[PDB]
RNA sequence: AAUCGAGAG
C-alpha cells in the first residue's frame, strides 16, 4: 500500500509517478527518546507495523 | 520575483480533545 | 578452552579501552548520551526523592552485580527546605559511590569540558569539571569526560580502578542517560 | 582463455597461499546486520535466537 | 553548632540561561570587606535585588531521612537550608580569606576576614538563609 | 512463578529485598513504586526493566526498619487496590449523576 | 502523610461528554503514575474480539490471501468481550476452538458481469455484480450454544462499510475467519480504542495587566474561547483553559514576552477516549481500572 | 493498493470512508480539507490516510485472467 | 529512508504505549534521532515535515520544487503561518508526553509528516 | 570455475 506524497514536486504529476507509488506519508518525530536509535537507526511504531505500515511481498 | 502563492481560505483545524 | 581464555582475557573488549596507536581511549558513549549528560549535569537540574531513587535504581540494579555494597547508598539532598531536592551532579556522585569499590577513596580529578563559561552567563564556572572524594562538585559531564577523550572521568576511573570498573561505569552511565532521555526527551527543530 | 598452470595456481591474491593458507573459511561462525542496544552490557553482544540454536560447543561430561 | 552568621544586602541577581537558579552578589552590612556570591534556585527561595538575608553556616542542625512528626532542627528557624561541602580555601590578601562551597553543584564563595571565618573548615556544612 | 525474590540481593533481616515480576512493565511498575514511596517506613524504592524485549520487572524496596521489604510491597499493593477502588466508585458516581 | 482517605478526599472526576464512541472526562488530584497506568491498560490490556485464524477456500481476486486475512483481522467486531472466554493455546488444533470462545465468520462472494449494464457505463457497481466486498458481507455462522446465547445480539462489524476487497467477473472469495479474545499489547487489532490519551490542563498565568488594544491581540493568540475581555474593566482574563491547545503563539511576540507564563496543572488530566465500536468508552475506562486492581490483587495473593 | 482498514498512527477505522470521500469530492464540490472534516477526520494522522491514498487496486483489476478481453 | 538520504535500519518495534504521545493524542510511527541532522545538514527534511503537517491539516498538497522560495520568502515562514492558522504552532513543535512515565517531556517535540 | 553486470558497509 503506497501513498502519494503530500510534499511533491510539480513534476511528480507530469511524469505520472502516482501510477507507481514509492512510499508512504509517515508521522515522524525528531526526538531523542528511545535510546535505540543513535548512530543512524530509526524506530518504527509496533502498532503501525501491525496495521500494515510499510508492508510488501 | 513573485512570492510563493499564499493559499486562501485557511481556517482553524486543531481543537482541544473533547471539543 | 584455550581460545575461550584468550578471548575472555587477552582479546576481550574491556582490555581494549586504550588503543596502542597513541594510548588514547577508543570507547565511550557517543551522541544522545553526551547531549543527555549536558542537560542532567547542569545547575538547573533538581530531582525529588522519587525521581532520584528511580534514576539510581534504574541505572544500577544491584541484583546483577552492579553494586559493591549489596544495598544502594544515597546522598542527603542538596536542598533541605522548602522541600528535599537533589541534583544531577549528585546523581553522578551516587552512581560512582555505588560502582566504585568500598574501602578505597574517591577520584580527585580536575579537568575541563567543551562548553565555555560564557555560554552559561556571567560568573559561571561550569567549564571546570571537578571531582573530590568521588563527588561531582563543579562542571558538566561532556564528551570530554565519557567518550573518546583523554583525562576524563572514565579514563581516570580506568587508571585508578582497573578496566573492569571503567567498563561497569560505561554501562551504568549508558543506562542512566538512557532512562533520563525517555523521561525528559531531547529534540531539534526549525526553531533551533 | 588460457588454462592456468601450477605456478598460476599459487602466484597471486587469488592464488593458493593468500586465499587458502593466510585466509580461510571457518566453521562455527556467523554473520548478520548489527542493531544498537543500550540495555546490553558494554562488554557483551546481543545474539539472536536463530544463531543460538545453530552454534554449539563441545562439552565433556563430568 | 553555627560556624558563621551575618546579614547580607543582595546587590545583583542574574539568571544566566537558567530557568531555576540565579547567581547572587550579596555584600555584608556590618563588615565592609566580607562579601558573598551564591547560587540558589529562585523558584523555591525567590530573591530580588536590594534584599536582606540572614546567612548562617552550620556544622549541623540541632543518615538523612525525610522529616517526621516530632523532629526539631536548626532549619526550623530559616527559610532555605542547603547542604554541601567545602573544597577550596584561598588567601585573597593579608587579613582576607575566601572559602569555596559546593552544594551539589551550586557554588558559594564567601570572602571575608579570617577572624570571623576561622570557624570554617573543609567538611560538610549546612547553609541556612532567612529573610 | 509470577513473583520471585532475588536471594542474591535480599538482606538477612529482610529489610532490603529485590523482587522480579514476570509479564509486567512500566504500567504496574510505576504505579506500585509511587504507592510504595508513600509508606513513611521505606527508605529506597524504584523499579527497573532489565531488557525491554523481556517482560520482566524488578522492584527494589529498602526499609528503615520495623518492617520488611515484603511487608512494604504488600502495603503498596493493597494501597494500589484501594486507590483503584476509589477511582472506580467516584467514576460510577459521576456517571450516574451526569 | 498520604493515605487512601486523603486521596479519596481530593480526587474527583468531571465528565465533559459521553457518547457511545467517545467519552471526554477529567481526573483531578491524581498522579501521572496512575493516569498513565490507566491509559496504557486502555490501549494494550483491555481485551476485545478480532479475527485471528482465516481458512481460505478460494481467492482468485487481485488481493492476495495474507493481505486479505490481515484486512479481515483489522475490521472491528461488535462482540461483547465477556460473551466468550479465552482460547487455551496449549490444546490441540481440533479441540482448541469451541462454541464458548470462538466466533465463526464466513465470506462467500462471486463476481459476475451484469448483462443489463448500460453502454458507456463506468460505474463498477453497474457494470458488475458484487464488484465490491464489504465487511457487512462477513456473515455470522453461530455454532453450538452460541446459536442461543447470541440470538439477542448477532455479531456484525462495527463498520459494515469497510471496503474489504474488490472483484471482477469470474473472480471469487470463499473464506472462514475465526474470531477469538485477545489484547492489544499482543496485536494492534485487539486494541478496543481508536485512541485513548490525556493531557494536563493548561495554565495561563497573566502576570501584568493587558488593558487596551493589547487585550484584543493577546486574546487573538489563543483558541477562541480561552481569553475574554472583562465587561467592567478592559482587561484580559482566562475564561476556559480546557479550550487551549498549547501552541505558544503568544510567546512569539515580544510584547507579551514578560506578561504571561504558560504552564500546566500537573494533576489535572483530561482523558479523551474513542471506541473502535465493540465497547462504550466509559466501559473501556472502567475495565482498565478493574484490570489494574485485579493485577495488583493477583500480585498480593501470589506466594513469594 | 486498496484503502487501509485503519489509520496507521492512532488506529481509527478509515477504511469505510474512501468511497464517501470520493462522493463528497465529485458530487459535492468540496475541497479536500472540508471533505475530510465532514467525514470526521480531525487528526492529521487520520486525514493523511485518505488524503494521500492512491487506489491502485482499480488499475490492478483491469488485468483479469478469468474473463475474455 | 526519507527522500533526503536519511537511511537507517529499524532497530526496534517500539510498543505504542511506550511510544511518546502528543497533546493531540497521536503517536508517531517513525522516530528519527535529532543527531542525524547536525552533520548531514538535511534541512529539507525539517521543512518537509513542516509542510507535510500543514498539508495534512489543511487538506492540501504543497510543492517542493527547488528555487521557488528565497531568502525573503522563507519556507519556514510560509509553512509556519499555515500551521499557526490551524491551531498548531509556528515552528512545528508539539507538546508530547513520555509514554513510560506519563510526564510531559522537558521541551516541545518537533513532529510532522514526511514521505 | 571463470567472465560480465548490479549492489552493501
Ligand atoms: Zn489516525
Amino acid at each position: 500500500t503506497g501513498q502519494t506524497p503530500i510534499v511533491k514536486a510539480n513534476l511528480y504529476d507530469d511524469y505520472g509517478m502516482d501510477n507507481f507509488p514509492n512510499g508512504f506519508n509517515a508521522v515522524v518525530a525528531v526526538i531523542s527518546y528511545t535510546g535505540y536509535d543513535m548512530d543512524d537507526a530509526m524506530i518504527i511504531n509496533k502498532s503501525a507495523d501491525e496495521r500494515g505500515f510499510g508492508y510488501g511481498t | 520575483r513573485k512570492d510563493v502563492p499564499k493559499v486562501e481560505g485557511l481556517k482553524l483545524e486543531h481543537f482541544a480533545t473533547g471539543y | 578452552e584455550n581460545a575461550r581464555a584468550e578471548a575472555l582475557n587477552l582479546a576481550n573488549t574491556d582490555s581494549q579501552y586504550l588503543t596502542p596507536t597513541s594510548g588514547s581511549p577508543v570507547r565511550g558513549l557517543i551522541q544522545d548520551h553526551i547531549s543527555a549528560g549536558v542537560w542532567l549535569t547542569s545547575k538547573d537540574s533538581f530531582f525529588t526523592r522519587e525521581q532520584y531513587q528511580q534514576y539510581i535504581y534504574g541505572c544500577i540494579r544491584p541484583e546483577d552485580g552492579h553494586t559493591t555494597r549489596s544495598k544502594i547508598v544515597t546522598l542527603p539532598p542538596t536542598i533541605f527546605k522548602p522541600y528535599p531536592l537533589w541534583t544531577g551532579k549528585q546523581i553522578i556522585t551516587t552512581v560512582l559511590l555505588n560502582v566504585t569499590p568500598p574501602d578505597m577513596p574517591g577520584i580527585n580529578l580536575i579537568s575541563k569540558n567543551k562548553i565555555k563559561n560564557e555560554y552559561w552567563g556571567k560568573g559561571s564556572l561550569e567549564n571546570e569539571v571537578l571531582f573530590k572524594d568521588g563527588a561531582l562538585l563543579c562542571g558538566i559531564l561532556d564528551k570530554s569526560q565519557y567518550g573518546a577523550s583523554k583525562y576524563g572521568i572514565v579514563h581516570s576511573l580506568h587508571e585508578v580502578y582497573g578496566p573492569e570498573v571503567a567498563a561497569k561505569v560505561l554501562s551504568v552511565l549508558g543506562r542512566l542517560f538512557t532512562n533520563y532521555i525517555t523521561a525528559t526527551a531531547f529534540t531539534c527543530g526549525m526553531d533551533d | 582463455v588460457p588454462i592456468p598452470g601450477v605456478k598460476q595456481a599459487l602466484e597471486k591474491k587469488e592464488g593458493l597461499f593468500r586465499k587458502h593458507m593466510m585466509g580461510k573459511r571457518v566453521n562455527y561462525a556467523a554473520r548478520s546486520v548489527i542493531s544498537p542496544d543500550p540495555n546490553i552490557e558494554t562488554n557483551e553482544i546481543g545474539v539472536p535466537p536463530v544463531f543460538a540454536v545453530k552454534l554449539t560447543y563441545p562439552e565433556p561430561v563430568t | 553548632n553555627t560556624l558563621f552568621d551575618d546579614i547580607f544586602q543582595v546587590s545583583e541577581v542574574d539568571p544566566g540561561r537558567y530557568n531555576k537558579v540565579c547567581r547572587i552578589e550579596a555584600a555584608s552590612t556590618t563588615q565592609d570587606q566580607c562579601k558573598l556570591t551564591l547560587d540558589i534556585n529562585v523558584e523555591l527561595f525567590p530573591v530580588a535585588a536590594q534584599d536582606s538575608l540572614t546567612v548562617t553556616i552550620a556544622s549541623s542542625l540541632n543518615s538523612w531521612r525525610p522529616p517526621q512528626a516530632g523532629d526539631r532542627s536548626l532549619a526550623d528557624d530559616y527559610d532555605y537550608v542547603m547542604y554541601g561541602t567545602a573544597y577550596k580555601f584561598e588567601e585573597v590578601s593579608k587579613d582576607l580569606i575566601a572559602v569555596y562551597y559546593s552544594f551539589g553543584g551550586l557554588l558559594m564563595r564567601l570572602e571575608g576576614n579570617y577572624r570571623n571565618l576561622n570557624n570554617l573548615k573543609q567538611e560538610n556544612a549546612y547553609l541556612l538563609i532567612r529573610r | 512463578e509470577k513473583i520471585k525474590l532475588l536471594t542474591q540481593a535480599t538482606s538477612e533481616d529482610g529489610t532490603s529485598a529485590s523482587f522480579q515480576i514476570v509479564e509486567e512493565d512500566h504500567t504496574l511498575g510505576n504505579a506500585l513504586r509511587y504507592v510504595i514511596m508513600k509508606n513513611p517506613d521505606v527508605e529506597f524504592c524504584g523499579y527497573s526493566i532489565p531488557h525491554p524485549s523481556e517482560n520482566l520487572l524488578n522492584i527494589r524496596i529498602q526499609t528503615y526498619g520495623e518492617t520488611t521489604a515484603v511487608d512494604a510491597l504488600q502495603k503498596g499493593l493493597k494501597d494500589l487496590m484501594d486507590l483503584c477502588d476509589v477511582v472506580e466508585s467516584k467514576f460510577t458516581e459521576k456517571i450516574k449523576s451526569m | 502523610e498520604w493515605n487512601v482517605e486523603k486521596f479519596k478526599k481530593d480526587f474527583e472526576v468531571n465528565i465533559s461528554s459521553l457518547d457511545a464512541r467517545e467519552a471526554n472526562f477529567d481526573l483531578i488530584n491524581i498522579d501521572t503514575s496512575i493516569a498513565n497506568a490507566f491509559r496504557r491498560i486502555m490501549i494494550s490490556e483491555v481485551p476485545s474480539v478480532a479475527a485471528e485464524y482465516v481458512y481460505f477456500f478460494n481467492n482468485t481476486s487481485v488481493i492476495q490471501d495474507e493481505v486479505l486475512a490481515h484486512r479481515i483481522g483489522l475490521v472491528p467486531l461488535k462482540v461483547d468481550p465477556d460473551m466468550l472466554t479465552w482460547v487455551d493455546s496449549n490444546l490441540p488444533d481440533d479441540e482448541k476452538f469451541t462454541d464458548e470462545n470462538t466466533i465463526v465468520l464466513s465470506l462467500n462472494v462471486k463476481c459476475t458481469r451484469n448483462p443489463d449494464a448500460p453502454k458507456g457505463s463506468t460505474d463498477p457497481k453497474e457494470l458488475y455484480n458484487n464488484a465490491h466486498v464489504y465487511a457487512r458481507d462477513l456473515k455470522f455462522e453461530p455454532q453450538g450454544r452460541q446459536s442461543t446465547t447470541f440470538a439477542d445480539c448477532p455479531v456484525v462489524p462495527a463498520d459494515p462499510d469497510i471496503l474489504l476487497a474488490k472483484l471482477r467477473p469470474g473472480q471469487e472469495i470463499s473464506l472462514k475467519a475465526h474470531c477469538i479474545l485477545g489484547i492489544g499489547g499482543d496485536h494492534a487489532k485487539f486494541s478496543p480504542v481508536s485512541t485513548a490519551s490525556y493531557r494536563l490542563l493548561p495554565q495561563i498565568n497573566i502576570l501584568q495587566p493587558i488593558k487596551g488594544e493589547s487585550a484584543r491581540r493577546f486574546q487573538k493568540c489563543f483558541p477562541p474561547g480561552v481569553i475574554g475581555i472583562d465587561e467592567g474593566s478592559d482587561e484580559a482574563y482566562v475564561k476556559d483553559a480546557r479550550k487551549d491547545t498549547v501552541s505558544r503563539e503568544v510567546l512569539r511576540y515580544e510584547e507579551f514576552a514578560d506578561k504571561v507564563k504558560l504552564g500546566r496543572v500537573r494533576n489535572h488530566f483530561i482523558f479523551n477516549v474513542e471506541s473502535a465500536g465493540a465497547m462504550t468508552p466509559e466501559e473501556i475506562f472502567f475495565k482498565s481500572v478493574r484490570i489494574l486492581k485485579n493485577k495488583a490483587e493477583y500480585l498480593k495473593n501470589c506466594p513469594i | 493498493m486498496i484503502v487501509p482498514v485503519r489509520c496507521f498512527s492512532c488506529g481509527k477505522v478509515v477504511g469505510d470512508k474512501w468511497e464517501s470521500y470520493l462522493n463528497l469530492l465529485q458530487e459535492d464540490e468540496l475541497d479536500e480539507g472540508t471533505a475530510l472534516s465532514r467525514l470526521g477526520l480531525k487528526r492529521y494522522c487520520c486525514r493523511r490516510m485518505i488524503l494521500t491514498h492512491v487506489d491502485l487496486i482499480e488499475k490492478f483489476l483491469r488485468y483479469n485472467p478469468l474473463e475474455k478481453r | 529512508s526519507s527522500r533526503h538520504g536519511q537511511k537507517g535500519v529499524c532497530s526496534r518495534k517500539w510498543p505504542t504505549i511506550d511510544m511518546p504521545f502528543s497533546e493531540t493524542g497521536i503517536q508517531p510511527d517513525i522516530i528519527i534521532n535529532p543527531h542525524a541532522f547536525p552533520s548531514r545538514m538535511t534541512i529539507g527534511m525539517f521543512v518537509e515535515s513542516l509542510a507535510g503537517k500543514a498539508g495534512a491539516l489543511h487538506g492540501i498538497a504543497q510543492d517542493s520544487t527547488p528555487w521557488i522560495f528565497n531568502e525573503d520568502d522563507t519556507p519556514a515562514d510560509y509553512f509556519g503561518e499555515q500551521l499557526a492558522k490551524a491551531g498548531y504552532n509556528y515552528h512545528g513543535n508539539e507538546p508530547m508526553y513520555s509514554g513510560a512515565t506519563g510526564e510531559e517531556l522537558r521541551a516541545d517535540i518537533y513532529v510532522g509528516v514526511v514521505y
